[PDB]
């Protein structure tokens, strides 16, 4: 579960919060104008007294952070979005100075119901994948050389619900195949598709309508006998004649 | 270094299940753990050699990886591969040649070039599988600590050791008494005279004693032992102790009495054998006594009795023997042994690049000198080179 | 039986397959394998020991699986599954040290201990796996019967034997005509003498004869053919045939005359020879025949010439002499050889545990006696117990 | 066997730390480890003892917890919390024991006891901690390869061996040359003696050297070397070699000439001091080489002159000494020293429990046979059950 | 300095508190330590060696950090950081060695590498912790200045000093008195020899005295005093003072009458002891006073009378001697001792690294000539050398 982590300290040694207060505890002079360090250092203090509920804070994120985490399957490498999220400083100050002697955490029936999204979503993703994967392999091994592109990623994507396909840079949807055209195969796909391989070719002729190609010989040719047709002209063996695929 | 081993079953379990033709399904499993490989690698810079007439090619890598399309190898696959494969090989050379020559004191049992130090690095562990081949398989183990263990065939044990010791002697060396032998590789073979034929001696029976201490530990050892010493049956000239002068060998040999073998252990005897001759079995020793005896023939011919006056000048040399030979043992240690290109292979690299003499190894990774003196160092640098040597060999002979 | 196999291929396929680092993908059908075992075991309670020096250890099973929910093997994986198989290693030892040591004579063809009779049991077979170590691929073919066979490097056919025949003596023992030998392991070697130097002998030569019965048959033979007896080429005093006195052999060397080696097959000749010397095949035998004769040389320079008179006393022996040695070959049944410790392992664990002289074995599992009377009771067992041997060596040695 | 050490620190640093007054904050991170433990016992069972005079205990799990309430310890606490150590601890002392007697050849390391093969079980692992007990934090850097390392106060090196070697001697031995020494712990006294005052030797300087190999290399050593040896400095009557007779020694001291100590490693000189007296450093070495001198004073006194005639008699016997101490060492290997409890531990349980002699060690621990053959199978099982001592040692004196 | 300690208790209290499956919580307090070292590292570079064959190694960091919410650590978070100590392991070793030559005489009680020089650095004080290693503890306490001190067993404070005083001696050395003794590390032996046997002498009583001068005080002393000097009890040559001749000593001993002890700090009787044996305490003193008589024997049986005539020659050697050894100590200065591993540590580094002679110490460390002249310039580069030495034996041994 890779879930970056943090500071024990941060979680409830809190202190940081102990030591950023005294550091600012001794922030209170000279330079500019009065109508300054006033405002500035009484701004401060607020800060200082409410410290002692300041910590709480700290402990409750830490706890409820360090909590939610748990229940999410889905793995998390650190990565610089493309999208922020903007959060103005006003609600932030609130927060700060106006929490008392409150303290809330997850329902039991929350958490739970976390888990099982994440749950459900992962097994979509990775069952989608395999059935992606089997898919295109046996694309390949069946020389439909044609979609194998698009067709198969589009329905992938759909089926995960998430997001809108079209929107995708054409360079991704490639890119995608590239990436999944390397892997195994959850083996109850791989080993079906094995199976019908072997009996493929046994099928085909032993359908009622269609068999394979014929043959031209321009010589008088004696017609063979077979109890099921009668009086007729196969020949299961076609060796002797170029082949014309 | 467990990285190296895989580097080649690597290549071996692929330069060998990878031809025009075979289905994929039976590489489904290798192709895999190929790649992974390919993509840890490219990227990182090499450098390899420069200790004595040895080249320093330097590797860059960046190569495309495979297909899991065609279920059904088309020639064009391979050769395609091939030409990503043979720059693998011919860089291992350079890459097992270059920590097979550098020795350190201190701590030389772990790896010491800018090639390997790099690859114990952990961003590479992403590889290691497959660790079947014998020395690998006792490379781990010894990690860890436990019983390791290998096998072999006429081992060599013994430093090369050809002399004897006079028990009775005088300037004309007319009537002697002693023991002369030669231990070399996997035989002792030893003989007791006595220019005399105990006519003077108690129960007119002479005893003779031979010890061989091996620098290892040797077991599981199956023996022949057979009386006689037919190296030392026949007529010579020998240089006096002091190399002063010479004197004359002419033996004939009567057959040895009271013969035995003991393998001993730390002082204990393992297991002794009373003039027991064929095949033997030595469980567990350090250490070979060979005790026999001459006993005058009681009953003699004519013929028999000329041999034997009762005063000098004594012309024919009683002589009793045995000949031992160990055909196949395990040793806790590396060595060389009768099968095995270990030690040719290390010896031959070296000799080949004009390696200079080190700190550790005896010139020439002389055998009767490295057994000689078999330190700790010694045999782990020893341990070191020779599985070295057979992650090469699975590749390169 | 071919349950215990599958536990340790198991293993070693485990312990070398299984390391920090490599892709799920190569033990996916390992893996599997694996934990199948695990359930048929757990909740079964086994005993060994009961006899001799030999621990009584009992061992309960209640192990965990092995998540299949990985790519990468993380370190944490592995401790945690090495502390699983150090249970199963420990085990096995314990497992083969007692069944490789009871014996019986009705059905030593098949398992003996509390620990095995168990093993063989129906709801066990649920494991077997990669059958491909020679030893277990020779035991199945055994049981549906069919042409099984090994292969061994200077094998130990040749029961120990040392002797002479003397076909002209007298009390004297001054003019001897006869044959003298050893026959050991894989090599044989044989001389024959004349003291009278066929001076009265029909067209002046003295025909010999040396014929060696083998236990077994051989097939696929390489052997050494060399002329010369070293061995017997040296002056020597041998007791004589009663052991009431000692004789004088002092002899000179000659090249044997009309060498001919037949390597028979139930009476046929399959393979004949007139003297070549060197590398000879010998495709399939039970008996090997070595005839040469001694020619008196029909010209004679002085020194030669007054080796041998035309009147006693004869002073120089003439003799000539063969030397062979089977290189390798195959047996249908199990052998000692120069490479195997098979014999060795099991005569250690037995000498180790001071295990008791049993029913079918000689004493100390003495070869000599072992190939001498090779009874078909020693030989099932030989097998079962040299098949177990060579299992327990996959992980032990 | 890790898991073994905690279950001791625990104890001790618990034993010590909780104590009616303190504030839970000073056990808080104690307090938890602790429980811990319990829950993973509870529900198993073990047995020890059942070999000679030592009980066969039984003993199962179930108990309650601990109050993460108080704000400080009242009394009431501790009590019902005592009562609860006194279970672990008469236990742990049967569980040490049980494993502090039980030896073994191939293995001889790994653990024995039918209580300790369950505790390297997986499912207990969650208990290690605090290894910075000096024995332990050297076990775990073993299992790993690293250069260990252990502190000793006049360590135990030299096997008790106190003889003498006459290089010049005749029957009625009055005119003897040679040395006698003793060395002992880590000790070595050794004399050089010529009864004739080098009168007829070369210089008039009689040679002397003594040789000392240790079984083990010492490192880090420092040592009081000082002239003279005490102990051969007087009147003696000593059986002579063979056992015949007795002899008369009656010394007169000079100071050794030209004295130098050689400390060598594999036969190189690592330290050399030339008639240093004092503290001197020898840093790593296998070997020490002490050679000294007699050297006839050239001008002597009326009183001198008169004890070393021209001829015989010689009643005055110069001696020439010198007396080396290693008063500390460190060493890879355990060992016996002046300061530390360990083998009188092993020795005292064993003494005390009557267990019979094993295969590894001999009768009674007895020290000098121990390091004259210390094999590697002796120094496993020396270590682990030191180990053991040190670890019980924590709770139990 | 104090920051190089951290370093270590670091590591220790780190590569022992840290293994697969300890509880979480007993570390938490530690691993925060931890990290906060890292950060303060990365980014700056080092320097190590440069002088002898002393490798010149560079280094450079950038490691992770550590994780803090889990509970029992899983082998996988060892590992991975076992292989992040490893390289501070390593490093360290290369960090005490460097700056364990380097000497200055202005200011050698400082710092001097330019690894450490950049240490003492104040962005680095952010680490110093845990200081109960007695040495540290001690290297603060002289800092801030005070009552410092350390603990020793068999102390090193009498620089080797062999010697005699004749107080009446003449040509041919037949009548002699005065005293000849053994100073050397913790003992003093001191004999007083009169040939006369006092016959002239008043109230046939002869005085003597010995008097011993410490280079440093020693304080709360346990010491046992004997009378007789062993080692100037036996026959003896000796060199005259102007070593043109020598003489003969033939002792036969007497008890030591009116023995007086005196422990004196600077001129004054700190403690006196009279004619007690045994052990005895000295709490505070520089100097050691030994003042002993000889009195002729009032009554004597004939055979001792024998021994004493009124007139020369003297043939035997009335001696009255004393041994005195300090057990233990406390000083205020570092010291060499009979358990401590510090100047072995020291003089063992430079030895193995060829380091020059420098401007500070002596030779080859020799400790006579150190404590000889035990300059403060010498006492101040011994305790900045001997404290790292002690904050290196924390990880290597």
């Amino acid at each position: 579960n890779q879930v970056l982590n943090d500071n024990i300290r941060n979680g409830h040694v809190i202190n940081q919060l102990m030591e950023a207060l005294m550091q600012l505890s001794r922030q209170q002079f000279p330079t500019m104008p009065v109508d300054y360090k006033r405002s500035i250092q009484r701004g401060i203090l607020l800060l200082s007294n409410r410290l002692g509920q300041l910590v709480d804070l700290t402990r409750l994120l830490a706890y409820n952070y360090e909590t939610l985490m748990a229940c999410v399957t889905m793995n998390m490498q650190h990565v610089q979005t493309l999208t922020t999220e903007k959060l103005q400083l006003t609600s932030v100050t609130s927060l700060c100075m106006l929490i008392g002697n409150a303290t809330v955490i997850p329902s039991p029936q929350t958490l739970f119901h976390y888990y099982n999204v994440n749950v459900n979503f992962h097994s979509n993703y990775n069952e989608r994948i395999n059935d992606a994967v089997a898919i295109i392999t046996a694309a390949n091994r069946l020389n439909l050389y044609q979609k194998k592109m698009k067709a198969i990623v589009e329905d992938f994507l759909k089926r995960l619900h998430i997001f809108d396909v079209a929107r995708v840079p054409d360079d991704q949807m490639y890119r995608l195949r590239d990436r999944l055209r390397l892997l195994p195969v959850e083996v109850r796909r791989l080993d079906i598709f094995n199976l019908i391989l072997m009996n493929m070719d046994q099928i085909e002729r032993a359908s009622d309508k269609i068999a394979q190609g014929v043959i031209i010989a321009y010589r008088d040719m004696q017609l063979e006998r077979d109890e099921m047709y009668g009086y007729v002209n196969i020949a299961r063996n076609l060796d002797g004649f170029q082949q014309i695929n | 270094m467990d990285v190296l081993y895989s580097l080649s079953k690597t290549l071996k379990d692929a330069r060998d299940k990878i031809v025009e033709g075979t289905l994929y399904s039976n590489v489904s499993d290798l192709i895999q753990q190929f790649n992974q490989m390919i993509i840890t690698m490219n990227g990182n810079e090499f450098q390899t050699g420069g200790i004595g007439n040895l080249p320093i090619r330097n590797w860059n890598f960046d190569f495309g990886l495979l297909g899991t399309t065609l279920l059904n190898l088309d020639a064009n696959y391979v050769e395609t591969a091939r030409n990503t494969i043979d720059y693998f090989v011919d860089f291992v050379d350079n890459v097992c040649m270059d920590e097979m020559v550098r020795e350190s004191q201190r701590n030389g049992i772990a790896p010491q070039s800018d090639s390997l130090r790099k690859l114990s690095g952990l961003k590479f562990k992403r590889i290691n599988f497959d660790n079947s081949s014998e020395y690998i398989e006792n490379w781990n183990l010894q990690n860890r600590r436990q019983r390791t263990g290998f096998t072999f065939h006429k081992p060599n044990i013994f430093p090369y050791s050809a002399s004897f010791t006079l028990n009775r002697s005088q300037p004309a060396h007319d009537n002697l008494m002693g023991t002369m032998w030669l231990n070399a590789g996997s035989e002792i073979q030893v003989a007791g005279f006595d220019y005399s034929c105990a006519i003077n001696a108690p129960a007119n029976t002479q005893q003779f004693e031979h010890i061989v201490q091996l620098r290892r530990v040797l077991t599981t050892a199956t023996i022949t032992l057979l009386p006689d010493a037919e190296r030392f049956s026949f007529p010579r000239v020998i240089n006096s102790a002091d190399g002063a002068t010479t004197w004359y060998f002419n033996p004939v040999i009567l057959r040895p009495n009271n013969v035995e073998v003991e393998f001993l252990l730390n002082g204990q005897i393992i297991n002794t054998y009373q003039a027991r001759f064929g095949t033997i079995i030595a469980r567990n020793f350090d250490t070979i006594r060979l005790s026999f005896q001459l006993m005058r023939p009681p009953n003699m011919t004519p013929a028999v009795a000329a041999l034997f006056p009762n005063a000098q000048p004594f012309e024919h040399h009683a002589t009793v023997g045995l000949t031992l030979r160990i055909e196949s043992a395990v040793c806790e240690s590396v060595l060389a042994d009768a099968s095995e290109t270990m030690l040719a292979n290390v010896t031959s690299v070296r000799q080949e690049y004009a390696i200079p003499v080190g700190p550790v190894f005896p010139p020439g990774m002389n055998w009767t000198d490295l057994i000689t003196n078999y330190s700790p160092s010694r045999e782990d640098n020893l341990q070191r080179v020779f599985t070295v040597a057979s992650i090469r060999s699975m590749l390169v002979k």
